[PDB]
């Protein structure tokens, strides 16, 4: 019958791994990096596209930064393909959790979610896992300003400060060394771009190669704003804080 | 060999190997044997004991009135297979007001192991059943088979050292054919017939279980003392 | 009689590979050259109609497809692949859009619609990757004009110009030279036209070229008259004569 | 390698090993026949007689589907079976929605599609039987026979299982010495020449003939078992040719 | 026992030159029984208002319903949903309830943002679509609100005008119901400003 | 409605009137209630127009898949899978068919399907509101092995009295003529049925 | 090597259980041909009946669709027969849904995005067959359309199939180069039908007789398929000239 | 509603009025009644509003992809079908009562369709509450060989008809002329019979007229930046 051709996706291995869990996350690998920075007054995300060509249109284009709902946004590392189908179910998520409750979701709340879907393909149905790994990027009147990871494995992490995806080992050590906690939004700007700048396998890291975001509670009258930035503001950006 | 694994495969020369070792299950199985007359039929059935401390596993099933089986081999599928006999003689008497024809009743048990034949994920059925009965065309013996064949039959015997038994039946056709109207003398014919099975080990009165059905003679078991007699 | 391959038919290997989606994309490469180039005010898409026979009528065989009267495809890879998907494309178009919206979806949702379905076909039980690369141009009120590019994983990328297929590398090395952000469509037909004919073997005209703009509303092409709003379709498949009138000025 | 390990692969070739595997389980059954005559049609079977314990008469290998169709086989017994309940739900709901019976022709593509039907997944085990079948219908007699690929031909006459050269010969002599055509009564007797005939191939173990036959002017068109003074007349008939 | 009438209320919707007006009062009650005297029936989506008459749960429902529609809806397509789309998306909406429909009486108003063009629409409980040039009404008092529209109404009143008209076809309309009243709110919509307009009105 | 069927020496004959009614008011006076589920086997249609429609249109793609694998059915048949679905759907259908047929062994056959579902080969069959003002003439005036013009006249006569004194029948006389030399329609208007 | 076994990409990027449906095309050693006139479509495949025991009349590869639609197979006859059934259940269904009669290139498309699923779904194997629907049209008049394991179809002017078909096709190329049209300039179906046996003999280099070929002819409004009479004074009024 | 169709020598056309009612309240002055199911088959409606919009909605995007998937114009016959059979299944429940017409390979058609799904042919139809009045005109004045401006004006009559005698019917004519070998022409208010006469007074009040208890400015705008 069928058995003959079944790889076993959802098994153990002898040590107690996951096969197809950690073959995801050596996909991952390769993948352009991401980073988030969370600081006092708002958290960065930054993240370096793959394809590196002249005719990309870049302003209409989006591989690593997307929104989830105003409060809440994800940098990809992976499979795009396999992430929008975990982004539309998260926007999902956000608005029956507003439909029900009233209340904007909780940014734990969403990535536990997401990180049970995941977590459902590594233990049950067959099916392969989704090779994606997400930096959730959020803000909550709970607690603040938040940052978590979630891999192929359905394991989810908070941080003050990670990447995803290629020359994690690099560049975790590098905000290791720079970051602080009484940091700003600015300051954090500059360390996520020196720090892809150090760890791109690229010769020299230029706007048409980024993709950045900001998300600040500073707008007008204590609120939240989300910024994706635009081509020529990434341009701006990186004059500023002289790396071209 | 690789063609084996599973029961949705034939062999290069035509073969079914699971259905060939589910075979293999009723030959280690404890020996019974199946006769008949005119007027009755009989099975006798040689129980096996796990050790002296054990009862010895019981090896023939009541299906209705009129019928009923001896096994050899897995005791479980032997089970499900007389239930679903037992719900077939049931149906036949509740829908019809009619008891089940015993070769009706072997159409349906050979259709029944089939099924388990062709499809992926189920096995045959590791069991050989000797079914006997008194219908409207008088007294029947069966021989099931889990490949699905089955077989009407004067006399035979299954399970281990079972040809002994049936070489026995072979020569005796004749004579036991012909005991009409006398129930004693067709069990002695029965009793001599699987002692030709025997090695080492004789029959004992908790060993021995013999059964019965007849032309006034509902199907019936006789274990214990009630085989005493026989001895 | 039953569907047992519920298990999935593409995973990662040992080195993060998803071996079925790479294999899908060496189908694709051996697929015939299609190109697309995005103009100011118009989209060209474009493909060497291949026959199979002499005998065999190109005409009946359409490679570049429209999905809504605004949006067009072609593809690189297994025709019969991309005869499905554009049934299916058509249809979600529809269902999950027109029949909520009262309106034809914007290029990029039905896009994202289009690369759902090839990635389910990389996910899903008992299934192989769709073994096609597709290029769809299209135009929508609040985007203007754009061109994408969908690729067997359901990755999707939108390009000012781009090819797939056979001669790619050099038909996207070729497009790189020639393409500003000031090209009229005419212009971006010249070119198209240009670059298709270095991949092309054989015989080079209307009759083996097929090609297809998103461009103008054309209220000729409609079918009646009395809706102001209601402009015509900007999706139009070239004419074999269409083509080698701008074949003489090549 | 591995192509012949699963049911509904095609080989290099463009075989399915499974199919051809099955058809060796055929090979090795007993020899069963049909002769299509004037109007009607007659089928026999050798049913091998294992032990003098069998009950003669009694295992009966040729079945009928609906009242005018008959059915026999070489190969898995009780994969045939399966086959003619098939046939026999197939014909039902023919009947049930078309009043009329089923003409032959439809009958032998409903089994021949069911057949079929089992090359086409691995989760099934092609059947494991050639059945030889057919019976009389509004346009007259119908003899078919059906193999394990679901291939099925119209014939003049058809043989299958151990005897089946023996028998395919003596039936070409028929069809070559019969051309204006041969009589029910004449095709029950031929039919148990030809078992004979063919026992050649399985003369270890001694037989029993059955014989069965559809007949417009000799059963009204209804399927009937060959028994008492005809079986042996034919039988008798059979014994005088071997010797 | 008739649900568009348990809770009452009303609607109106007006066009005036490169403006829109749309109004509702205030009153949700159990019949005889009034419950609530701050129940407003108009929501916004970006700059897309709706109006919802009937069953107050449903009101509630549809509200939340629609919330959830417009936020999915800008996150695919990064933009706002215009009130032409909209008014599209409330009747496939309605109708996909057909044979167990919501108890409403919807008024969809704004002005798209592209072509700067005022817009209105009202529905049925099912969701077909009156796209009216002049104005829209809904609610218990209905019949009162097409009597006052019809003769108050001009075209191409100025914003400050338009706001006197529909304020007077909403009060005196309610002053002939039961059911509605209790306080009444009028939003005045123009192409990037909105003012919003608690009247006072008789307490019974 | 008022419809009949007439075997005849040659085939069969189907007649029908032309009228459909909301109540008393004539929706359609020209409605064409002789329809064709296959070559030569037609029905004439009574009851409901939307249900008698369904089942003529489920009939004729049974018997359209029935001819592609098995050729040509017999007018039983067609009588039959009429029957199936008026039998096994008599709860929600209001449909009285008459189905007539010829083939070349069976000759002309006329089958009459009532609301129950039941299934009557008969000579002649009538049917609708209006044959209960001609069951008298149609046994008196009915012979067997009629010509093609006799049973014409017949046809003609009987319906003329009906669409007389039957409100919910009128119109045009139309009818459908079964034989081995093909299909004929016929048409007769009220000027010259009327007169009779 | 299972991606040999079932429907997935070898790392060439091919499908080898599509290829091997393809070489079970060629299994019954039969080739068959379909032409084009002006009012009619011509289809011919030749017919072998090695066992003389077996009834001529049923041993077929051409099948009647529906009225308007004729198909010819070529491959094993139990995927046939499978391929036939359908077609037949799909073009009824049609009718019924959608008014009218299913056009030949439609059914063609089903068919073929049928055959499509096959190489797609690892479950199903693909019909081991070549399926060439032939009809006149009401729209696009005479219509030749031919499906295989792929999942691929095309219309065509005039095709051939079987293990000799590029013999057969370059004869048919040929006399399309000369004419200079897509089809065959003759008025009456007899003609077209003397024209395909005729360059079926030019290409095989084979004589026949009645019973060595099978015609099926569609028209306006009919299928048919020629009976070993019809075709035998089609025999003679070739040999006659 | 008053809904007609009448055939012609090249064609078909249809019209229709523009009144649509709840109880004795015109809800709608100006209905679009004229349905487009494909660019040449329109199709006139009465009955439940929102089901006759849904019902040609639903066959019209359908109609489409079948369009688009045998690369063939689509045919009334088809529109016709598919909407019976959705008609039927749903046993009268959903409210459609239309007239179809069109122009396609075959020819010109022209059909009626009700809501338990029965259909008729004919050369001319009327359907809704002023059918009668329409049915009326058009047995008075109907022959065969209609010209296309004979047909337009007998269509037109025949609304006319509905509009002043039936209250379930007023204010303007729309028409759509489906010819074959053209485009279809949709005629939105072919008539207008019935515009409302000068009011006496106008009824604009004085600013401030209106006691106002609060103003405050309603932020459309999404979360601002800085
Ligand atoms: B006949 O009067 O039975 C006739 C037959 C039908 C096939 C045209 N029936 C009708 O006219 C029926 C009503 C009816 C009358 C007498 C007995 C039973 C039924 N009318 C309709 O079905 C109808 C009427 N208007 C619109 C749609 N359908
Ligand atoms: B006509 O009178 O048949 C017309 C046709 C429709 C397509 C505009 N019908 C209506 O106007 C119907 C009448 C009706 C009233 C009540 C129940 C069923 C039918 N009116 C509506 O559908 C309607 C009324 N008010 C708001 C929305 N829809
Ligand atoms: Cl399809
Ligand atoms: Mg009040
Ligand atoms: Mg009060
Ligand atoms: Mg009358
Ligand atoms: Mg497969």
């Amino acid at each position: 019958g069928s058995r003959r051709y079944d790889s076993r996706t959802t098994i153990f291995s002898p040590e107690g791994r996951l096969y197809q869990v950690e073959y995801a996350l050596e996909s991952i690998s390769h993948a352009g990096t991401a980073i988030g920075i969370m600081a006092s007054d708002g958290i960065v995300l930054a993240a370096e596209r793959k394809v590196t060509s002249t005719l990309l249109e870049q302003d209409t284009s989006t591989e690593k930064l997307y929104k989830l709902n105003d409060k809440i946004a994800v940098a990809v590392a992976g499979l795009t393909a396999d992430a929008e189908i975990l982004i539309n179910t998260a926007r999902i998520h956000a608005q029956n959790y507003l439909k029900t409750y009233n209340e904007d979701i909780p940014v734990e709340i969403l990535v536990r979610r997401l990180s049970d879907i995941k977590q459902g393909y590594t233990q049950h149905g067959g099916l392969r896992p989704f090779g994606v790994s997400f930096i959730y990027a959020g803000y909550d009147d709970r607690y603040g300003y938040q940052l978590y990871t979630s891999n192929p494995s359905g394991n989810y992490t908070g941080w003050k400060a990670i990447s995803v995806g290629a020359n994690t080992s690099a560049a975790q050590t590098l905000l290791q060394m720079d970051y602080k906690d009484d940091m700003k939004v600015d300051d954090a700007i500059e360390l996520a771009l020196k720090t892809l700048s150090k760890t791109t396998d690229s010769s020299a890291l230029t706007y048409d190669r980024l993709e950045f975001a900001t998300i600040r509670k500073g707008a007008n009258d204590g609120e939240v704003y989300q910024k994706i930035f635009k081509p020529q503001e990434i341009k701006d950006i990186l004059v500023k804080t002289g790396i071209t | 060999n690789n063609y084996d694994g599973d029961t949705v495969t034939f062999s290069p020369t035509g073969r079914l190997f699971q259905v060939e070792y589910a075979l293999e299950a009723i030959k280690q199985g404890s020996v019974t044997v199946g006769l008949r007359s005119n007027t009755h039929a009989v099975l006798v059935a040689l129980k096996r004991n796990a050790d002296e401390l054990s009862s010895y596993q019981k090896k023939i099933i009541k299906c209705d009135e009129h019928m009923g089986l001896s096994l050899a081999g897995l005791a479980p599928d032997a089970r499900v297979l007389s239930n679903y006999l037992r719900q077939q003689c049931n149906y036949s008497s509740l829908v019809f007001n009619r008891k089940l024809a015993v070769e009706r009743a072997g159409h349906l048990l050979c259709d029944k192991a089939q099924k388990n034949t062709q499809s992926y994920g189920g096995r045959p059925y590791g069991v050989g059943l000797l079914i006997i009965g008194y219908d409207k065309s008088g007294a029947h013996l069966l021989e099931f088979q889990p490949s699905g064949n089955v077989t009407e039959l004067y006399g035979t015997a299954i399970g281990a050292r079972s040809q002994g038994a049936k070489t026995y039946l072979e020569r005796t056709l004749d004579t036991f054919i012909k005991i009409d109207g006398n129930p004693d003398e067709l069990i002695k014919a029965g009793v001599e017939a699987i002692s030709q099975s025997l090695r080492d080990e004789s029959l004992t009165v908790d060993n021995l279980s013999i059964a019965i059905v007849g032309k006034d003679t509902p199907f019936t078991i006789y274990d214990g003392e009630a085989v005493a007699k026989y001895i | 009689m039953t569907d047992r391959y519920s298990f999935s038919l593409t995973t990662f290997s040992p080195s993060g590979k998803l071996g079925q989606i790479d294999y899908a994309l060496t189908a694709v490469k051996q697929g015939v050259t299609s190109l697309g180039i995005k103009a100011t005010n118009g989209v060209v898409i474009a493909t060497e109609k291949k026959s199979s026979s002499p005998l065999a009528m190109s005409e009946t065989l359409s490679k570049v497809s429209l999905l809504t009267p605004d949006i067009g495809a072609v593809y690189s890879g297994m025709g019969p692949d991309y005869r499905v998907l554009v049934d299916k494309s058509r249809k979600v178009a529809h269902t999950s859009y027109k029949r909520i919206y009262g309106e034809y979806p914007p290029t990029k949702l039905l896009v994202s619609e289009v690369a759902k379905i090839m990635q389910e076909a990389t996910q899903s039980g008992g299934v192989r990757p769709f073994g096609v690369s597709l290029l769809i141009a299209g135009h929508d009120e609040f985007n203007g004009f754009s061109l994408y590019q969908v690729d067997p994983s359901g990755s999707y990328f939108p390009w000012k110009a781009t090819a797939i297929g056979k001669g790619s590398v050099a038909a996207k090395t070729f497009l790189e030279k020639r393409w500003n952000d000031e090209l009229e469509l005419e212009d971006a037909i010249h070119i198209a036209l240009l670059t298709l004919k270095e991949s092309v073997e054989g015989e080079f005209n209307g009759d083996t070229i097929e090609l297809a703009i998103i461009g103008d509303e054309n209220p000729d092409l409609l079918g009646y008259t009395g809706i102001p709003t209601d402009k015509g379709p900007r999706f139009r498949k070239l004419t074999s004569q269409e083509i080698n009138d701008r074949l003489e000025a090549l | 390698t591995g192509y012949d390990l699963s049911n509904s692969v095609f080989s290099p070739d463009g075989r399915n090993f499974q199919v051809e595997y099955a058809v060796k389980a055929v090979e090795n059954g007993t020899t069963s026949i049909g002769i299509k005559c004037n109007d009607g049609v007659v089928f026999a079977v050798e049913k091998l007689i294992t032990s003098k314990l069998l009950v003669p008469q009694k295992n009966v290998k040729i079945q009928v589907v609906d009242r005018h169709i008959g059915c026999v086989y070489s190969g898995l017994i009780p994969d045939g079976r399966h086959l003619v309940n098939r046939g026999r739900e197939e014909a039902a709901s023919f009947k049930k929605l078309y009043k009329t019976p089923i003409p032959i022709p439809a009958f032998a593509d409903r089994l021949g599609q069911y057949v079929q039907a089992h090359t086409l997944y691995n989760s099934v085990r092609p059947f494991g039987v050639s059945t030889i079948f057919g019976g009389v219908d509004k346009n007259g007699a119908h003899l078919y026979m059906l193999e394990p690929s679901g291939s099925y031909w119209g014939y003049k006459g058809a043989a299958t299982g151990k005897g089946r050269q023996s028998a395919k010969a003596e039936l070409e002599k028929l069809v070559d010495h019969h051309p204006e055509g041969l009589s029910a009564r004449e095709a029950v007797k031929q039919a148990a020449k030809i078992i004979y005939l063919a026992h050649e191939d399985n003369k270890e173990k001694d037989f029993e003939l059955e014989i069965s036959w559809c007949s417009l002017s000799e059963t009204n068109g209804l399927h009937k078992f060959v028994k008492g003074d005809l079986l042996q007349e034919a039988i008798d008939f059979a014994q005088k040719e071997i010797n | 026992s008739d649900p568009s009438s348990i809770n009452g209320g009303i609607v109106v919707a007006m066009t005036g030159k490169d403006c829109v007006a749309i109004a509702c009062d205030l009153r949700l009650g159990s019949q005889s029984l009034g419950v609530s005297n701050k129940f407003e029936k108009i929501f916004h989506y970006g700059h897309v208002f709706l109006g919802i008459t009937g069953l107050a749960t449903d009101v509630t429902t549809l509200n939340e319903m629609f919330r959830y529609k417009t936020n999915l809806y800008k996150l695919k397509e990064e933009r706002a949903i215009e009130p032409e789309t909209f008014t599209q998306l409330v009747s496939s909406s309605l109708y996909e309830r057909r044979f167990g429909p919501y108890f409403v009486g919807p008024v969809v108003a704004g002005i798209n943002s592209k072509s700067g063009k005022p817009f209105i629409a009202g529905f049925d409980l099912i969701g077909c679509i009156d796209e009216a040039k002049d104005f829209i009404v809904s609610g218990t008092a209905s019949d009162q609100l097409f009597g006052m529209c019809e003769s108050l109404y001009e075209p191409n009143l100025e914003p400050e005008d338009l706001f006197e008209t529909i304020s007077q076809a909403l009060l005196n309309a309610a002053d002939r119901d039961a059911l509605s009243g209790w306080g009444a709110v009028v939003y005045i919509i123009k192409k990037d400003e909105v003012v919003k307009r608690y009247l006072k009105m008789r307490q019974d | 409605t008022s419809i009949m069927a007439v075997t005849f020496k040659d085939g069969v004959i189907l007649g029908a009137d032309s009228r459909t009614t909301t109540g008393a008011y004539i929706a359609n006076r020209v409605t064409d209630k002789l329809t064709r589920v296959h070559d030569k086997i037609w029905c004439c249609r009574s009851g409901s127009a939307a249900d008698t429609q369904a089942i003529a249109d489920i009939v004729q793609y049974h018997l359209e898949l029935y001819t592609s694998q098995y050729g040509t059915p017999s007018t039983e048949t067609a009588a039959s899978v009429f029957k199936e679905l008026c039998y096994e759907n008599k709860d929600n259908l209001t449909a009285g068919i008459i189905v007539a047929g010829y083939d070349d062994k069976n000759k002309g056959e006329v089958y009459t399907i009532p609301l129950g579902g039941s299934v009557h080969k008969l000579p002649y069959a009538i049917a609708g509101s209006g044959s209960t003002f001609i069951y008298g003439y149609c046994d008196k005036n009915f012979r067997e092995n009629m010509s093609k013009e006799e049973t014409v006249d017949f046809i003609k006569h009987s319906l003329s009295q009906a669409i007389k004194w039957d409100g919910s029948s009128g119109g045009v006389i139309r009818m459908v003529v079964l034989t081995a030399a093909g299909v004929e329609r016929l048409i007769f208007y009220p000027d010259e049925y009327e007169q009779l | 090597g299972y991606d040999r076994h079932i429907t997935i990409f070898s790392p060439e990027g091919r499908l080898y259980q599509v290829e091997y449906a393809f070489k079970a095309t060629n299994q019954t050693n039969i080739n068959s041909l379909a032409v084009r006139g002006k009012d009619c479509t011509v289809v011919i495949s030749q017919k072998k009946v090695p066992d003389k025991l077996l009834d001529p009349t049923t041993v077929s590869y051409i099948f009647c669709i529906s009225r308007t639609i004729g198909m010819v197979v070529n491959g094993p006859i139990p995927d046939a027969r499978n391929a036939a059934l359908r077609a037949k259940a799909e073009a009824a269904e049609f009718r019924y849904k959608y008014g009218y009669d299913m056009p030949c290139d439609v059914l063609a498309k089903r068919m073929a995005n049928l055959s499509q699923i096959y190489t797609q779904r690892a479950y199903m194997r693909p019909l081991g067959v070549i399926l060439t629907f032939v009809s006149v049209d009401e729209e696009l008049g005479p219509s030749i359309y031919k499906t295989d394991p792929a999942g691929y179809y095309v219309g065509y002017k005039a095709t051939a199939t079987g293990p000799k078909q590029q013999e057969i096709t370059t004869n048919l190329e040929n006399h399309f180069k000369k004419s200079k049209i897509d089809h065959i300039n003759e008025e009456s179906w007899e003609k077209v039908v003397e024209f395909a046996i005729t360059h079926m003999i030019d290409a095989l280099g084979t004589e026949f007789s009645k019973n060595d070929l099978e015609v099926g002819v569609a028209t306006k409004d009919k299928f048919f398929t020629l009976s070993a009479e019809n075709i035998e004074e089609r025999l003679v009024a070739i040999a006659e000239q | 509603t008053t809904i007609v169709g009448v055939k012609f020598n090249n064609g078909v056309v249809i019209a229709a009025d523009t009144r649509s009612t709840q109880g004795p309240i015109v809800a709608d002055k100006n209905c679009a009644k004229l349905h487009r199911i494909s660019p040449k088959i329109w199709c006139a409606a009465a009955g439940t509003a929102a089901d006759t919009e849904a019902v040609t909605q639903l066959i019209g995007s359908n109609i489409e992809l079948h369009s688009l998937y045998t690369s063939r114009e689509p045919r009334v016959v088809s529109a016709l079908q598919m909407l019976k059979q959705h008609l039927f299944k749903y046993q009268g429940h959903i409210g459609a009562y239309l007239i179809v017409a069109g122009v396609d390979p075959t020819g010109s058609h022209l059909f009626s369709i009700h809501a338990h799904g029965s259909t008729d042919v004919g050369y001319y139809l009327s359907l809704g509450s002023g059918s009668l009045a329409a049915m009326a005109v058009l047995e008075s004045h109907w022959k065969q060989d209609l010209t296309k401006e004979e047909a337009i004006k007998l269509a037109s009559d025949a609304i006319q008809a509905g509009i002043w005698n039936d209250l379930g019917s007023g204010s303007n004519v729309d028409v759509c002329v489906m010819e074959i070998g053209k485009d279809a022409e949709y005629l939105r208010n072919y008539l207008t019979p019935n515009v409302r006469e000068e009011k006496q007074k106008s009824y604009k009040f004085p600013r401030g007229t209106t006691a106002v208890l609060k103003e405050s400015i309603v932020n459309i705008c999404d979360i601002q930046e800085e």
